[PDB]
């Protein structure tokens, strides 16, 4: 049976500094185990794990962010999606994901970097839901006066419990590689653009994310 | 640091203090020690 | 004095991910060398040291760009300049103490329109520079007043100052007099934030005497 949902995190510095603090400390402890190669190796492994955590946070929050305040802009949705797709294209390969893009050059008002971040987080989740093969569908249309972007995957899907918790800060099913912060920023960005989001999913079958945005002239 | 043994965790704590590692790093270790209900070893 | 130089009211840096990922990648790479096979103690020590220096770099970029940034997109608000300044001073008090810098603040609760995190980031970058210009003592003065319909935020130090050529280059991406610990990205950010707030900046500086940064912002009513 399919289900559908209709729609505190730490500051960015705290979120990134936490793992970097841990990595720095364990790196410095390596030389404090001069007789135990296994303890040195464990320290190094933890440090690397924490550095990978930092990298995951950067991916979720800062993939496109530039060191300058953004200004709201008329965004060509087709072009923005294509660039995000180009970035995730190597990730779709290796995991055998077929990207099918039916797009239209409609315009919405937003901030380019944040909008790209929002799109990346949704699409990356879709690819990660299909670890050993699948199909990624990106579709642009007008739905009752508004720009509809829907992102469908044939992946692992979500139960009702998981789906209702989707976007809750730190909720993840991906273990150490998960942050549970990617969808949270998707929601925040969509809200700021005066949009809405629907997520339909069924376990083992897949997930469809529907983004609704006001049409710009 | 959830996979460190109790033994290695405590060992790391005292070694961090000797080197004067970051107070923030020492606090992370202490919090892990507290989580494991092992503060009586500190 | 006669060496006084001024920058009157009114290119190209890496994206934030690129700037942080460069040192992070290097740090991971060096620790990976230690992890993947047993190395001799001299190489482990060296690789760990380089990794830590690269983590120092990441932390400097985080400081310049992301000290206050929250994952939620910001909305402009009515900002109490006294409260915001006090928050920034609180954060920098340990650093000032470590350089024997005393902080003198004369503040008033005047209001400006802006985005809180960015405004705080802007103030921190200027005050951190002020403290860094005074490595062996001095006074950080922070003054808030009204000047002709504008809020004036004045940040003065008694530090090393700048030549004509250095003040001209201040805010140029990657320009720094601080060598290995410098980023040259702090002021770049300050100018872009103040600009977005419809403000202006005036700087007076004199070698061996110090620097005064004046930020002017529209008064919110
Ligand atoms: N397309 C999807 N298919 C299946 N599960 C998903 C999908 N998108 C999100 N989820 C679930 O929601 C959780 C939170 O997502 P997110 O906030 O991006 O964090 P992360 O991806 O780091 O786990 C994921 O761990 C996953 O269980
Ligand atoms: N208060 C100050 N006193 C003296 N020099 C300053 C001051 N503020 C900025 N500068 C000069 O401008 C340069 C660039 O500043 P900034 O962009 O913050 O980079 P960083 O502080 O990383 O060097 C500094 O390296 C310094 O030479
Ligand atoms: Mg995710
Ligand atoms: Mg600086």
């Amino acid at each position: 049976g399919p289900h559908m949902v209709i729609r505190l995190a730490a500051s960015i510095s705290h979120e990134i500094r936490n793992p970097l603090t841990a990595a720095r400390g364990f790196i410095q402890l390596i030389e404090e185990q001069p007789l135990a190669a296994d303890k040195r190796r464990q320290y190094a492994r933890i440090a690397i794990e924490e550095l990978d955590r930092a990298e995951a946070i950067i991916t979720d929050y800062l993939t496109f962010a530039k060191p300058a305040p953004e200004t709201p802009e008329k965004l060509n949705v087709k072009l923005e999606i294509e660039r995000v797709i180009d970035i995730l294209r190597p990730l779709a390969n290796m995991s055998c994901v077929d990207i099918q893009a039916t797009l239209a050059p409609f315009s919405v008002i937003g901030e380019r970097e944040k909008f790209r971040q929002c799109l990346l987080n949704v699409m990356k989740n879709a690819i990660e839901a299909m670890p050993n093969g699948g199909t990624l569908q990106v579709y642009v249309s007008i739905d009752n006066g508004r720009v509809l972007i829907r992102i469908a995957d044939t992946g692992v899907g979500m139960t009702k419990e998981q789906l209702e918790r989707l976007g809750e800060p730190y909720f993840t099913t991906k273990g150490v590689k998960g942050t549970g912060l990617g969808m949270m920023v998707v929601y925040r960005i969509i809200e700021s653009m005066n949009g809405t989001i629907r997520i339909e999913s069924e376990i083992h079958k897949g997930t469809t994310v529907s983004i609704y945005l006001p049409l710009a002239s | 640091m959830k996979h460190l043994s109790d033994e290695l965790l405590i060992e790391s704590y005292f070694k961090a203090k000797e080197l004067n590692l970051s107070p923030e790093f020492i606090e992370l270790i202490e919090k892990e020690i507290q989580r494991r209900s092992l503060t009586h070893k500190i």
